[PDB]
């Protein structure tokens, strides 16, 4: 998120895809200009540098889809960029913006990246196949059931590698999968968007692996400490970015 | 304004010297108009970020309360906040204004108080009010003013993204953005709370009102226009476009190659069509059609045409200066109709050049075949090069970079597909333009002429030489590279020895 | 304009000589109304460029306010302005008014008369048939012209605001119309038949108020003149002469600045004495010394409704033209004259493309969208080219094809390849028959060595125009008019040197 790599969360109905995406967006540079789509409120964030537009119905006035508002609101500066959940048109525009290099998530309503491209590239979405090389990961959330075990999880992080000259098309490396059995998330892949890192960044890919272990240090340690809040979190993040040097000594002295 | 301003002044030293607790400290201060305005990064080390502070005269409790007294009086009056009127004898209808009011009511101010006064009665009725410093200060190249009671924040030509100390609340934000609105000839309100326009200097505009369909409140967001135009040479410089693309598009243009320059809004895309459109042979007779009047040439024979939105619009203009027999049309962007337009010019041996909003090639040409420009897929041969501009962000640095150049051979007899050739593509890692092949626009010149496409290949380093001589010695500026430029047309040779010469 | 004056003058030695500081070298010097104006291309070593210099009858600035106050009165005289009145009589008013030096006299006659029957400051533009292109861009800029052999040059009249803003409304108002600030464009016609844009004010041109004119003085390049540039052989020239005459209908084509209406506008002096013809451009560039002809063109729809070629040749093809002639098809109309074309209408017109596997992508594909069957009807396709080596400037036809027809389960455009141009040599090679020929023969009822006869004699003919040195379009077109009226006479009397 930091270095802008798109995202969708994809998921069957009640499985977690508006919770999960508004957690994730806690991940955002502090001073990085924001604006949001949504057809209703839903997404809260601590985020000040942020615009938050809001769809209008024209019950008895002028109606303001997304389709209108994200067309502009991608004409102001955003580095991110934050679109409710795609249902129609205005989809185009957000992967237009991802090809663009404005950091786009949203969420969509499917059960596995096929279905996600189904939907994506039929009417009304109407993406065109060629767009989709933009998107960068695909988060798959599911619900599971057995007693009154209620569990919301992450079924897989689908990295979109890119688009193929005579293909099949859609390039998918599987970085993590959800066992159900063993309630465990196994790698089944490298996360290659980390080497995609190492290029923009311009350091090596251990380097970038480094900090992804001291960035995941960070957080078990803030869970440990029990500071579970959004604002206070995102206060917490917002200090790593920051210095994450100083960051890290606070959380290891708990302050 | 402030050169006015600054004559009535009365006084300076209007400036006292901020108190920035620790926590903070000065990283660099500078006049944005002395003496009444400062900008003075601030770093908040604790934070580990630098913070914008717009210093402007202070005044107190009191004394602003005076202020605003006679900003009621004077408010009466039509004439100093009309904007078809010379700022220069409104600016004085103030004064010689001020001057009643003050005699009359039997009072006489410091000779710094009014030099303190006057320079906020001229902001908020003709700067730009509360951002007015924002709006002045040349670093600044993008406002942004997310909500009430959120704090404005700017990207700065070196610090980038950055807090601003200026910050308006709900009665003073609304009336900012109407104000804003409204200095655009559009209009905002609850019933229409959206608003695309471009501010009388060419800033464009983007403004949202009330919360209907933005909570947080009401909002704007401006992308300052720069008054000086970039040059090829600033393009070299800068990183943007390599000096060979450069000089292979002087070529280009001189051979009446009609372009398109593509990319997203805010790509930099006018900045380049104007830099290039610095290559135009100096007698060719030149048209250009613009929505907001934009492009800056040093070039005598040309007409300068604008759309007027009520009616007359690009369309008409464009087949109106079509039935004379113009050297060079610029369109500055085709946004409907007017496209097919543009490319039947085009077909009719009309040196054609225009900007595009879209991403990819693909894009370009996707957006180009649907409506509302409809432009038929059999006229796009007609087309000769495609450049794609991008805005590189990578930390607090952007980047606008010629990301890469296309030539449009033809149009395949099987499928009529766009018969395209990528000669230059730019690479964000080492930001470095690679050539993945050589320009196959160079044997259309070299027949056009007579000549050997090795011939011409030469002509091209030449320029190219003389270009990065031009840079070599510090020459940047539109009118006089124009000038330098205009010379190696009347005479190559002569124009060389003259550039290694000194001269 | 200057018969009825130039004889009310008594001076004729008017108007000085030009003096050009160094570094101004006088390129050329003629006259363009004499002994009035006279026009001097000077140039200027530092910038390699040339310049027009317009040269009036120079005044003394006591003559000045002198000259203009005859003029502040003798302008309160509404019988002068009025065009109702005929040129030859309205003059003498202005004479007789202003009896109310015998060398000044004439000096300021001419003013007089070009500020109330000529054009004011650019009259000296107007009058010289060189200049075919007149660019005012704005307040105090100097007017830049297009000069028939110089280009692009730049010029001694410049006008400032008010001097500007007078003179667009006096062109507006000569081509009808009435330009504003509520109406600040306008595109209409001139008296003199030209081209002019306008701009009143600076709502539309920060540049100031502005004017563009582009003359229809163009001398439109003969058959006889292709000969001479090489460009087509007499005898091809012959055969086509006898297509145009039989209503084979043709399209020129060829990529840019190859020659594509120059050509058919040469070709097109061969239509019958008679016959009706029409015309649809979208600008005028045809210049035609027939009588019996309806000239049409397109309108913008500026400020009022737009009316395309489309409708234009659609309603023109219904009254009767022998020969119709649309100046290039860009779109839609394209289907009407090939409609045309199906039903035996001589039709012409011009295509950008460069080959005709090209033209018949651009014919077939939208915009034009004219159906493939429809392509039979066209006769004749000639290629225009463009060659060059040192300053070797060539207009070449590069091929002459003729079409067959179509092909029923096919490839469909059945071609028949008759003159074809070699470059290495600059030849005209025959590369198959003339089977246009036949279907002539077909038609006139006689045979093959028949019309192949008269070719060579159409030939003969023009060979002939060309010893004789008769280029010109207006000559050329009578002594081809004459031909049809009776080759006998016609044959003779050109070899008799008459």
């Amino acid at each position: 998120i930091e270095h802008k790599f798109s995202a969708i969360v994809v998921g069957e109905t009640a499985s977690g895809k508006t919770t999960t995406l508004n957690a994730i967006m806690m991940f955002i540079p502090p001073d990085a200009k924001v604006v949001s789509i949504e057809d209703t409120r839903e997404i809260k964030l601590y985020h000040e540098n942020w615009i938050a537009e809001v769809t209008r119905t024209g019950m008895g006035e002028g109606e303001i889809d997304m389709y209108d508002l994200l067309r502009a609101a991608l004409r102001q500066r955003p580095d991110y960029i934050i679109v409710g959940e795609v249902r129609g048109r205005e989809a185009q525009t957000l992967f237009q913006a991802m090809s663009t290099g404005h950091a786009s998530y949203s969420t969509l309503h499917a059960g596995d990246i096929n279905q996600m491209v189904y939907r994506l590239e039929s009417e009304p979405l109407k993406v065109p196949r060629s767009m989709l090389q933009f998107l960068d990961i695909a988060l798959v959330q599911t619900m599971w059931v057995r007693g009154n075990t209620r569990l919301r999880r992450t079924k897989e992080v689908n990295e979109i590698l890119g688009i193929d000259p005579v293909d099949k098309n859609l390039l998918v490396n599987q970085f993590v999968k959800w066992d159900p059995k063993e309630d465990k998330h196994i790698e089944v892949s490298m996360p290659k968007k980390l080497e995609k890192m190492a290029d923009f960044l311009g350091v090596s890919v251990q380097e970038v692996y480094d900090e992804m272990l001291s960035r995941k240090r960070y957080l078990e340690l803030m869970l440990k400490r029990g500071i579970r809040n959004y604002k206070e979190v995102t206060r917490y993040i917002h200090a790593y970015y920051r210095n994450p040097e100083l960051a890290m000594t606070k959380m290891e002295e708990g302050l | 304004h402030y050169d006015i301003l600054r004559r009535h002044i009365r006084s300076e030293d209007l400036l006292e010297t901020p108190e920035f607790g620790s926590g903070s400290r000065i990283v660099e201060e500078y006049w944005i108009q002395e003496p009444f305005t400062k900008a003075i990064i601030v770093e908040n080390e604790d934070e580990f970020r630098n913070v914008y502070y717009a210093l402007e005269p202070t005044v107190s409790s009191e004394e602003a309360e005076v202020i605003s007294a006679l900003y009621d009086d004077l408010k009466k009056i039509l004439v100093l906040q009309d904007v078809s009127v010379d700022l220069e004898e409104r600016a004085e209808v103030l004064v010689r204004a001020i001057e009643k009011l003050s005699k009359e009511y039997a009072v006489s101010f410091t000779d710094n108080f009014y030099s303190r006064m006057l320079y906020y009665l001229f902001r908020d009725f003709f700067g730009y009010g509360l951002i007015d410093p924002l709006m002045e200060d040349t670093n600044v190249e993008d406002i942004s003013c997310d909500g009430y009671n959120i704090p404005i924040f700017i990207y700065h030509q070196k610090y980038g993204n950055v807090e601003t100390n200026i910050v308006l609340d709900q009665e003073k934000l609304d009336r900012m953005v109407l104000r804003l609105t409204q200095r655009s000839g559009k209009h905002i309100s609850i019933a229409n709370p959206i608003v695309d326009a471009t501010l009388p200097d060419g800033s464009r505009l983007q403004a949202t009102f009330g919360t209907e369909v933005t909570p947080r409140g009401s909002s704007f967001t401006i992308r300052k226009f720069t008054i000086e135009p970039l040059t090829p040479i600033d393009l070299i410089e800068k990183g943007t476009v390599p000096s060979g693309v450069l000089a292979y598009l002087w070529l280009a243009i001189e051979h009446k190659f009609s372009a398109i320059v593509v990319g997203e809004t805010a790509s930099g895309k006018t900045t380049t069509l104007n830099a290039i459109m610095m290559f135009i042979p100096p007698d060719a007779k030149v048209v250009s059609i613009e929505d907001t009047r934009e492009i800056k040439l040093y070039h005598e024979n040309w007409i300068a045409e604008v759309t007027r939105t009520g009616e007359i619009d690009m369309y008409d203009l464009l087949r109106a200066a079509l039935r004379q027999r113009p050297d060079y049309i610029i369109v500055g962007e085709v946004r409907g109709r007017e496209a097919q337009t543009l490319f039947q010019a085009m077909s009719t041996g009309h040196a054609s050049y225009s900007t595009l909003h879209a991403g990819d090639i693909n894009q370009m040409v996707y957006r180009l075949e649907s409506e509302p420009l409809k432009v038929p897929r059999s006229m796009l041969q007609f087309l000769d090069i495609a450049l794609v501009q991008t805005m590189w962000v990578r930390g607090n640095t952007r980047l606008r970079r010629t990301k890469e150049v296309n030539e449009i051979l033809g149009i395949d007899p099987v499928d009529k597909n766009l018969l395209v050739n990528q000669f230059v593509k730019w690479d964000p890692k080492e930001d470095k333009h690679i050539e993945v092949s050589m320009p196959k626009k160079l044997e259309k010149m070299a027949d056009f002429l007579g000549v050997s496409v090795q011939e011409v290949y030469d002509e091209m380093l030449s320029r190219k030489r003389y270009l990065e001589l031009m840079l070599k010695r510090g020459i940047r500026n539109y009118k006089e590279v124009t000038r330098y430029i205009h010379a190696y047309y009347r005479n190559p040779e002569l124009a060389m020895t003259k550039m290694e010469e000194g001269l």
